[PDB]
């Protein structure tokens, strides 16, 4: 019914039906994936991070007002205390409490954290789509739109459940890419006002922005030795730079900083030899060639490489986090299955075509390879560049391909494209299921075949936390556990994950240390009420302050006794870990093996603790200094009563 | 080479060096 | 609600009709001219 | 056995242009200076594991070690594994070889019955480039050392000292009779393999003579039939010449230690330039 | 310059291989304990866990990205034009590329299954 579907004025008319219809589904995509991470399991927030930007998130909606309120808090780090000179970003916190200052007035806080990130996914989709029409045709970002869309990689770090400080950087990295491809490519500075405007929202967010004016500039830098100049990259480029500089001026984690740190302040050298050679061209194409131009050349020559002299003689646990160590193809190509494949394609075409603005995307290809070399965290930085030039690569195959007939090879590559790229988005539907549709604070266990036990000892024992313990109070176990802690608990802490002062951590290893006389005095130092560890032993696979223990063995600062020399006891004495009755006895006098040990002996059989394979049999049973506060559901977190 | 069985005369007698290598290791370790 | 595996088939199902409508979308912009 | 008389016997009625047998001679010693280009193994001696004379070597080296003099070093003067000193002697060696292959001796001829086109024939001092004389130089001295299998029944030792290269860098190592003996062995048996060679496989004086009056191509200087005695003062020069200053090249492989697999290889790439020209020829 | 790219996708396997395992470097593999009687017969690549790999796994995965990459270099550069042999080259041309394309992403597929286990 309806016969005149495919002669509609098409080209025109019947392509922007299209259009718009893969901008509609496409962009269903990205937020409809994200969502199978919440819907199997959870409600709220997976990993350990989102807390501790959600409570300053409800506090910022609640009470805190950012033009009219920054803050302080004595609730964290007894007793220095953190507050809004450390957290760089609150660009997740306005948007968020921007969308429930709208439509909480349409009318909840729950759903605002949680599903935020599938908007962003949505709202990047459709935003690289528009990047995408500026760099070979709009119909190169219609296959482009749907990469970033299901990339498992940039899906898996911000799922729906994400409430990362780059949650949204990315979006505003990418946006400021728009915002700066057709400045360059066209120089309407009203237009080039709106994007150092745009900018701004990035260099709120997350910390990449130290790599973007790495990469802002340093790309200008190539276009000195291309020699492709105009005024319409200067005109734009003048305007990011030094409006840029000042909106970052305004915020407080770079703070004066963009006066003074190695990266930014080249990056500003170079904007000064730009400025230099646009002014150089101008001037000396009115004179001739003549000698005299060699003369004042020597003149500002040795004026310009002063100002250099002058400029170079004044010149003012994380790594153990398993991600942050370096990454193979998994991350890789288990990563990015089909979309490795085809990166170098719209790459050679970039090379082929090599325009004023795809060289940018060239050295935006470079930088991120580079840098997704060494921190799998990073390759977040990778997950959109590889689906532009790949969406410009099959943009070219295809083109190049549905060329040749209907206007037998292409009875073939056509016809393998398909198959080839569309087994990409059975790999994006099912490897975000595999791996990253787990939470953090949630463990899925093992040992049945029908209602297996998959259980909530993180809930039970914070939530005893905030029940039964007094007001002011002690929180302190391990610093990666700091902000949970402040989730539901409402409970005064002395450490927390940043690390931005190292000695206030550093003597949390000699609270964590052999001598429980000494490290019970260091805690009655530090005004004690509780103490938290967590075990792993009996199933495994989870963490804890026991296989970070290495860490803690060779922390050192502040420290003279013990904790000086790295290996304490714990090895056998030829320089091999053993714990249990071959192991070491100052490790048995250690807290951590009476820390936590206290009747394992008494309870499990058959010679396990599965992360050790260990042993029942040690006596063991000894607080000298403290008492339980909880006795365990699931082996899962003594609480310590800390005794006078 | 009128015809070409000779050149797939030689692969065959790779695979019988390739798979009788590995046939009489199979009992082995 | 939907379940998990309801919304792999969802997402599979979708993914196809999109990609394929790319590839129409590619040849219609290909064909027609100017 | 049998596999390589097909691929040979169908590589001279079938394709073949060099034949089947020197091509693998040459494609085997390209590989054998390129196991030598990029070496990956090494098993460690008193310190350094994992480079043997590649030039990936000799810049993962430059990696590894500080005191870049003491790199430079082991990367000149290595000894035991493949050296890049070595390997500038062998490129060395490839330059003068072909500077000896364009020696060549112009012939003008006037064509029979076609008016002053002149195609001049060519005589080259490699003249076939030995590949006769080299291998008659090289499978003697080895059927011996597969005979010498015989000779532990009914050796190493005292057969060897007229029978190999003396091996050392040192030219004045500890026998002058063995490099003497070794060298005029070399020399003269590469030239007597030319002056008995030419008479078999072609490009003898009749052989030639008979070919240019079958393809109807007269010397200029005098009458058909005294062809022969005008190039028969060349041919058996420059069988027997090109003979010697072969072998005597092939000391220069040895001599100097340039030579990734030596005088066979120099003659393997002969092979191969030659066998450019044959493939050149029909364009 | 087209050396540039040429620099370019030297770099992007080397970078891809074993820059990361270059300081976490990881000997090539053996890792059998007699299985039942043979008693260190080398394995694979890395199976159990994702990250890690080898610098036999590495190069292989490097070697499998590249050819692939450059065979639609192949099909960009020489296969839509018309100007050579119109029978004899071009059918080489698109016959191994297409090969080259098959081949290597079905192995490469393979190559995630078996160090992966993953549903297929
Ligand atoms: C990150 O976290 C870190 C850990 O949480 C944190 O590091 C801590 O920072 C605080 C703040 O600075 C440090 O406290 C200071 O430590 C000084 C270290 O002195 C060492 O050497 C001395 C000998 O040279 C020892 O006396 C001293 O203490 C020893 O003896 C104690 C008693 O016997 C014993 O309890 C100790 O354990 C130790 O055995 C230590 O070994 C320390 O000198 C300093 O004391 C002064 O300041 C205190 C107030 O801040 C006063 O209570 C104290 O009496 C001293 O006062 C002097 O200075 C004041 C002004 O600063 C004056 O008003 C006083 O009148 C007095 O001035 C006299 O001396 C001056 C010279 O110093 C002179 O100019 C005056 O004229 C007058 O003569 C204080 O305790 C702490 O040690 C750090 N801890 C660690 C582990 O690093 C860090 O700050 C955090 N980061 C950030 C950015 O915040
Ligand atoms: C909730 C929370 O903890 N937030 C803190 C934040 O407030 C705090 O300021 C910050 C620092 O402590 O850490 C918490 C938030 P974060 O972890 O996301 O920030 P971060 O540690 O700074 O992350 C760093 C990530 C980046 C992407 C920054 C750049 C990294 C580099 C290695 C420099 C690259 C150099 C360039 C020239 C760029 C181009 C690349 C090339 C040429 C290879």
């Amino acid at each position: 019914m309806t016969k005149l579907g495919f002669l509609r004025l098409s080209y025109e008319k019947q392509d922007t039906l299209l259009k718009l219809l893969i901008l509609s589904m496409a962009a269903v995509l990205s937020f409809s994936t994200r969502l199978f991470a919440v819907l199997r399991f959870e409600s709220v927030i997976h990993e350990f991070d989102p807390y501790f930007n959600y409570r300053t998130t409800r506090f910022l909606a609640e009470e805190g007002f950012y033009k009219f309120h920054n803050w302080f808090d004595d609730r964290a780090w007894y007793p220095l205390g953190r507050i809004i000179g450390g957290t760089l970003y609150p660009g997740l916190m306005i948007t968020s409490a921007a969308i429930y200052h709208v439509l909480h007035f349409f009318h909840d806080i729950r759903n605002v954290c949680v599903f935020l990130a599938p908007l962003f996914s949505s709202f990047t989709t459709i935003v690289t789509y528009h990047l995408t029409k500026e760099l070979k045709d709009a119909g190169a970002g219609l296959l482009a739109a749907a990469m970033i869309a299901v990339v498992p990689g940039y899906i898996s770090r911000s799922v729906a459940g994400s409430y990362d400080n780059e949650g949204i950087a990315i979006f505003c990295m990418l946006l400021t890419y728009y915002m700066w491809i057709k400045a360059v490519k066209t120089g309407s500075i009203y237009w080039a006002a709106k994007c150092a405007l745009a900018y701004f929202y990035m260099v709120s967010s997350w910390g990449g922005y130290v790599f973007l004016i790495n990469l802002i500039p340093l790309h200008v830098l190539v276009l000195m030795l291309t020699g492709r100049f105009s005024h319409r990259i200067y005109v734009a480029y003048c305007t990011v730079y030094c409006l840029g500089t000042i909106l970052s001026m305004q915020i407080s984690f770079v703070g004066f900083q963009p006066v003074l740190s190695s990266e930014h302040m080249a990056a500003f050298g170079v904007f000064g030899l730009c400025q230099i050679h646009a002014f150089v061209d101008y001037l000396r194409s009115k004179l001739n060639p003549q000698q005299f131009e060699v003369l004042f050349r020597s003149v500002i020559s040795l004026v310009g490489f002063v100002l250099l002299t002058v400029g170079a003689l004044l010149m003012l646990i994380i790594a153990s986090v398993s991600e942050h160590q370096p990454t193979t193809w998994s991350s890789y190509y288990f990563d990015l299955q089909l979309l490795v494949f085809m990166f170098p394609v719209g790459l050679y075409y970039c090379f082929s075509n090599l325009s004023d603005a795809r060289i940018f995307i060239i050295m935006y290809g470079v930088t991120s390879m580079y840098f997704s070399a060494v921190m799998v965290r990073l390759m977040l930085v990778l997950a959109p560049v590889m689906c532009i030039l790949s969406g410009i690569g099959v943009s070219q195959v295809l083109s190049t391909y549905m060329k040749n007939l209907d206007i037998e090879v292409a009875s073939g590559m056509i016809l393998v494209m398909a198959f080839f790229l569309i087994t990409y988005t059975f790999h994006s539907t099912w490897v975000t299921s595999e791996a990253y549709s787990s939470p953090s604070i949630v463990l899925s266990a093992r040992g049945g075949d029908g209602s297996r036990i998959i259980f909530d000892d993180f809930r039970e024992a914070y939530y005893w936390l905030r029940h039964n313990t007094p007001e002011d109070a002690k929180v302190m176990s391990w610093w990666d556990y700091g902000y949970q802690i402040t989730a539901m608990a409402n409970r005064t802490i002395l450490v927390d994950n940043n690390t931005w002062n190292n000695t206030h951590i550093s003597r949390v290893g000699q609270a964590m240390a052999s001598t429980e006389e000494k490290a019970y005095e260091i805690m009655r130092e530090l005004d004690v009420s509780y103490v938290l560890v967590i075990f792993g032993g009996l199933t495994g696979y989870s963490s804890d302050d026991i296989n970070k223990f290495l860490w803690m063995v060779r922390i050192g600062g502040s420290t003279d006794t013990g904790k000086h020399i790295k290996e304490h006891d714990y090895y056998t004495p030829t320089g091999e870990f053993r714990v249990d009755r071959e192991g070491s006895p100052v490790l048995l006098n250690c807290l951590m093996y009476k820390m936590c040990y206290y009747r394992f002996g008494q309870v499990y059989t058959e010679a396990k603790d599965r992360v050790r394979n260990a042993e029942i049999g040690n006596k063991d049973f000894e607080l000298d200094v403290l008492e339980e506060a909880y006795t365990t559901e699931h082996w899962l977190v003594r609480i310590y009563k800390v005794k006078d | 080479v009128g015809p070409v069985p000779v050149l797939v005369m030689s692969l065959l007698f790779i695979a019988s060096v390739f798979m009788l290598h590995i046939w009489g290791k199979y009992t082995r370790s | 609600m939907i379940t998990d595996v309801q919304l792999a088939i969802f997402a599979n199902m979708l993914g196809v009709s999109l990609f394929l409508l790319v590839v129409l979308y590619h040849y219609v912009a290909v064909n027609n001219p100017k | 056995g049998l596999i390589v008389l097909l691929l040979d016997e169908l590589l001279q009625k079938g394709y073949g242009l060099g034949s089947g047998i020197s091509l693998f001679i040459a494609t085997n010693i390209c590989e054998t200076i390129v196991w030598k280009a990029f070496s990956p193994t090494t098993v460690n001696t008193g310190r350094g594991m994992e480079f043997e004379g590649a030039i990936i070597a000799l810049f993962h080296l430059l990696a590894t070690r500080t005191d870049k003099v003491r790199a430079l070093r082991e990367a000149f003067y290595r000894q035991n594994l493949p050296n890049l000193m070595n390997l500038i002697a062998t490129i060395f060696v490839f330059a003068v070889v072909i500077y000896f292959q364009g020696f060549r001796v112009d012939l003008p001829i006037k064509s029979a019955r076609y008016r002053g086109q002149y195609n001049t024939y060519p005589i080259k001092l490699f003249y076939t480039s030995n590949i006769p004389i080299i291998l008659q130089s090289a499978l003697v001295s080895n059927l011996y050392v597969i005979s010498q299998m015989l000779s532990a029944r009914f050796p190493v030792g005292g057969l060897c000292h007229y029978l190999s290269p003396p091996e050392s860098f040192g030219s004045v190592l500890e026998d002058p009779v063995h490099a003497v003996v070794y060298i005029v062995f070399m020399l003269g048996s590469c030239a007597f393999f030319s002056k008995t060679w030419i008479e078999v496989s072609g490009s003898s004086a009749k052989d030639v003579a008979k070919q240019l009056k079958e393809q109807q191509m007269v010397m200029r200087g005098h009458r058909e039939t005294s062809m022969v005695h005008e190039l028969n003062r060349y041919i058996p020069t420059a069988a027997a010449f090109g003979g010697l200053c072969i072998g005597a090249l092939s000391v220069l492989a040895d001599f100097l230690g340039a030579i990734g697999s030596g005088t066979g290889i120099l003659l393997a790439v002969t092979i191969i330039y030659q066998y450019f020209e044959i493939f050149v020829k029909e364009q | 310059a087209m050396t540039v790219y040429a620099l370019v996708v030297v770099s992007y396997f080397l970078i891809t291989g074993g820059i990361i395992y270059d300081v976490i470097v990881e000997p090539p593999s053996v890792g059998s304990m007699t299985d039942e009687h043979g008693h260190q017969r080398p394995v694979a690549f890395l199976a159990y866990r994702v990250n890690g790999q080898y610098i036999m796994e590495g190069l292989a995965s490097s070697f499998l990205f590249t050819m692939g990459g450059l065979g639609f270099i192949i099909l960009d550069r020489s296969n839509a034009p018309n100007i050579p042999k119109l029978n004899r080259f071009l059918l080489l041309f698109i016959g191994f590329v297409c090969v080259l394309l098959s081949f290597f992403m079905a192995r490469v597929f393979m190559r995630m299954k078996l160090p992966g286990y993953l549903m297929g």
